[PDB]
DNA sequence: TGCGAAATTCCATGACA
DNA sequence: ATTGTCATGGAATTTCGCA
DNA sequence: TGCGAAATTCCATGACA
DNA sequence: ATTGTCATGGAATTTCGCA
């Protein structure tokens, strides 16, 4: 108010206000002659309201807010007062987009053995075929070997029936899935516990995390499409064909088919590899164990130039998953509790629940 | 000659009629010759059709060079022959009234019938749900002749379900008495 | 057949077949002992069928198809016969994804004057507000100045009513729009002809092309969202507020608001710029003409390392716009008739119609 | 003193009653003082409400420092005063029975009434649709005093609709005779 | 001990809602 | 309490056939 | 003729279905 | 017969205030 600005008018120096400029009174207001013209110096007690009025015209960010203010006013360190308000504006914080990229992806170790980890997922709905609409896809992490089950719904109940059939063969240590209703039900949890199977869950709304199976989904749909060209979409009877076709397709980077990785020898399918015809099975399994440990594994790519990586205590915001029309795309700020890895965190929302989330569904809250 | 391998030969046979379970009456039994690995499929009948239907499931996972069977009707029909020819599978039959496989397969088949009988007492009607557990038991069962289970021989790894108990498989005096009550 | 391969068995050299290897007969088939093992050399007359059988197992590409064939066979220049079949396989051609990026975007010249070019578009549907569901957005290309009209449908009829109101002010040389039904109707065409307005159309399914307005859509929805936080979505009464708010917001790269670019002087809105208070209007308009010609203009970014740019006569394929479930994502190959610019082409489809399309909705047909 | 500018002052007035057109009876007329730029708005009545409604449209495009009017009820109501105060618009009234603007505005308003009358003959009921074309005519009309049209003065460019014909604006003997038939 | 061509490996691109 | 993936087909690089 | 801090400019990021 | 755009907020760079 009055105080600070009074000493200025009589010609005494105040820190912040450069001395080489002529400060004066006119129309009952303190003014100054700056290169760009003559501006009003409002009293500090008025400044917050001004920044706010300017910001609120269209809820603009730093520079567009400054440009408005500078039209009429000058004071020391204007942007600091602008940034202060941006950091407290709930509407801007939850609505604006982020302009910092996630840090580079992890390439998790390939499971060591077949049956160490299954990845499961649904595809659908699809055009009805024999009364069926969905496909349960099961991908063994180590081998890529895949099982396909037609279903009527992406239900727990259908999942259980299909996996009872599959686990006839072998029981996996782990089953990884997204947070679909089928997989997160208590009925499914009991079914896993009963068999000593650990359920691992993707952070929510982050299909990258089920990448092994999502990627196989693509191959499945792609081959289905080709086989169905020019015909009606009768996919039911093609599932077994596709399964067999994909489990016996080479991955060019690996030089092995998933069936080869699982069994160490082709069955009686076309163009069966005949290279181990003179080895004993035991010799064959020995070469297989070897092959399995020396497979190509990709590494974390370079960070983009403007990436952020999370830190315990940071204010961050979770992406709203299914935002309504004209509603914010971000939740209110929350706090990073633990950095599980550089791409995964536990946050305390404002409620507050502990939530485990992908960095991809997060932004660092702007302006601290 | 070349060493015996998985998928070289599948031995198939039916078992039943059994008491009904979820509408099913038989089990098609498939044993891999080299590994002893067993696959079981419930059917409503020992027909060519039910055989084709079940083997379609199995052959979408692995196709054998040779299928071996006795001369049951389901297996000697010209349909089943057509089915096999389409998949490049050679069919092979034992001589009538003179069944043959290998010691390994005979032993395995004996185990299957014995393990089954042990379980359809007290619950003659609930065997449908037990087929998964039966197969896991059979496939994680130590082979005296080889040093390895069928699981180990098919996949080249230990299983996450080792059946560490070499089980009784024999009927206890209680099970003998209540099995003579279902018949007599 | 027999011929070619006979001279080989007796020991005479044939071009293609390396001489340092032992070629022979066994089981009634020509064979050879290659480092990887012993392979069958089928007669040329058999080779096409083999490549085809291998390819058809799962409709694999070059290497995955080769890897199957190499299991059993060897012949000279195997990949050439594989690539030959990939180039003739209708199912692979129309189903596979492209792995070549579009060349870098054009940054078209900013229109020289206000009213040279309007960009128009619809937003919606939105939550019903006073019976209204859509917004017609009109963006002047030079200035960014924007007009907003609430409508009940994205109809020609509603478009005409709104533009009759707008053109009261001034008539633009050009109106650019996408291919929505509202804008491509003959009724709308007559309405433009009547006023000497030229209708320019985006290549289809390429909203980049309406970028000026699409980008303003984002600002509109964003400000609407902020204003509606915590309240029901009564957007109707906010349109005028948003319009005014956005037309008076600074673009930080330009240092001007769209209203300033249109009029060369702020109206009586908050924080009006007062810098030309002593100039005559004529002097003011002179500075404006100047400001307008010297605005920042971005340039074409660097090409990505694996871009393709189109060439007259090339086989290319148009992206299916709304592909059904399990149906190919690409049309049959078509031919580039004319390269309008490096990002836009006329193609002759197989029907054949002339179509003008974005390179972004094209892939170069693989394997020539 | 500082040179006159667009948005410095808007002169507003009503015209009517007119014959009905799409349910409308009046035109609110807004003229920018510095440029002579005209905006027309159809209303159902000369009320404060219809004025606020039309000016809301205009003030979502540009806000004047000052609105000038005569002392019509619509403009002197305390509602209209509240409306203006909210937008920081100073209100300014001419003295009763003594209207005043500037030569430019007077001339412009004369043109408006004359251009309108010329068009509501033969089609007294179709003026609603003609308001767009009326405004374009008026705003691309050369100013004898300044060297420039209102369009040119507001936007700093030539228009894509130059009304190259300095038009008759006077009634032809046919239009005079059939205008004395609608009344008498 | 080096050439031209073929084979193999590299890797950006895009798609699994 | 968890984490991207991998077929694809031009281009780049390596290996082959020969001398 | 050069320092520390403030101001301004740069520009990757993401979103307009 | 056509064609991306531009608000945003940290970081990089330039300019200011002073000497
Ligand atoms: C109702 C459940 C629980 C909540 O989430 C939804 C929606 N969802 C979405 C995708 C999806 O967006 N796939 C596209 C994709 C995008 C990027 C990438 F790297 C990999 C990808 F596969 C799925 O795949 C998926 O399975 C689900 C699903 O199951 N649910
Ligand atoms: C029925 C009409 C005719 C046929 O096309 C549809 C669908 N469409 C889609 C988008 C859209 O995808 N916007 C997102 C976007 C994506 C990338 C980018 F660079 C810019 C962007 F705005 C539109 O904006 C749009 O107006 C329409 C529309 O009008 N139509
Ligand atoms: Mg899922
Ligand atoms: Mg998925
Ligand atoms: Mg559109
Ligand atoms: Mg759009
Ligand atoms: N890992
Ligand atoms: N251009
Ligand atoms: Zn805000
Ligand atoms: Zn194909």
């Amino acid at each position: 108010l009055d105080a600070e600005l009074d000493q200025l008018l009589q010609g005494h120096y105040i820190k912040g206000y450069p001395k080489q400029y002529t400060y004066f009174l006119e129309d009952g207001k303190v003014k100054v002659s700056r290169p760009e013209g003559v501006k009003i110096i409002p009293p500090q007690s008025d400044r917050q309201k001004i920044v706010l009025q300017a910001h609120n015209l269209a809820h603009t960010g730093r520079e567009a807010t400054l440009l408005k203010i500078a039209n009429l006013y000058w004071w020391p360190n204007m942007r600091k007062d602008v940034v202060k308000q941006l950091g407290r504006c709930q509407q801007c914080l939850i609505t604006n987009a982020s302009n910092k990229a996630s840090g580079p992806i992890l390439r998790p170790d390939r499971p060591q053995k077949p049956f160490d980890k299954f990845f499961i997922d649904y595809i659908g709905p699809l055009p009805p075929s024999q009364g069926y609409l969905y496909v349960l896809v099961v991908v063994d992490g180590m081998t890529g070997f895949t099982w396909l089950y037609p279903t009527k719904a992406p239900s727990t109940s259908a999942t259980v029936k299909s996996l009872n059939v599959l686990t006839s063969i072998a029981i996996p240590k782990v089953i990884h899935s997204d947070q679909g209703a089928a997989f997160t039900s208590s009925t499914f949890a009991e079914w896993a516990k009963e068999r000593g199977i650990h359920l691992e869950f993707s952070t929510p709304y982050h299909p990258q995390s089920s990448g092994k199976v999502e990627r196989k989904n693509s191959d499945i749909k792609r081959l289905l499409t080709k086989l169905l060209v020019g015909r009606p979409t009768k996919w039911y009877d093609l599932l077994p064909v596709v399964q067999l076709a994909l489990n016996n397709t080479y991955s060019p980077v690996l030089k092995y088919t998933p069936h080869q990785l699982l069994f160490g020898i082709d069955s009686n399918t076309p163009f069966a590899n005949q290279d181990t015809l003179d080895l004993t099975r035991e010799e064959e399994l020995s070469l297989l164990q070897e092959i399995r440990t020396s497979l190509y594994h990709p590494s974390t790519p370079p960070a983009s130039s403007r990436s952020w990586s999370p830190v315990v205590g940071q204010l961050v915001q979770e992406r709203v998953a299914r935002p309504a029309s004209l509603r914010p795309r971000w939740h209110k700020p929350s706090t990073v509790l633990k950095v599980l890895n550089p791409r995964t965190v536990v946050i305390l929302d404002h409620l507050g629940n502990n939530r485990t989330v992908s960095i991809d569904n997060l932004k660092p809250t702007s302006h601290q | 000659d070349r060493p015996q391998k998985p998928f070289d030969k599948f031995f198939i046979d039916y078992i039943g009629p059994l008491p009904p379970s979820q509408g099913y009456l038989y089990v098609l039994v498939v044993v891999d010759g080299m590994t002893g690995f067993t696959w079981l499929y419930p059917t409503k009948a020992p027909s060519t059709s039910a055989t084709v239907k079940s083997l379609n499931v199995l052959t979408s996972i692995a196709i054998p060079k040779v299928i071996h069977s006795d001369q049951g009707a389901a297996f000697t029909s010209s349909t089943f022959a057509e089915w096999a020819k389409e998949r490049g599978i050679h069919l092979e039959f034992s001589t009538p009234y003179h069944p043959q496989s290998s010691g390994k397969v005979e032993r395995k088949n004996s185990d299957i019938k014995r393990l089954l009988t042990k379980l359809l007492v007290g619950r003659p009607t609930k065997w449908y749900d037990l087929l998964p557990v039966v197969q896991l038991a059979l496939n994680n069962t130590y082979s005296p002749v080889l040093k390895y289970t069928p699981h180990q021989l098919l996949f080249g790894i230990d299983s996450n379900t080792p059946f560490a108990n070499q089980d009784t498989l024999d009927l206890t005096r209680e099970e003998e008495l209540s099995l003579l009550q279902e018949i007599r």
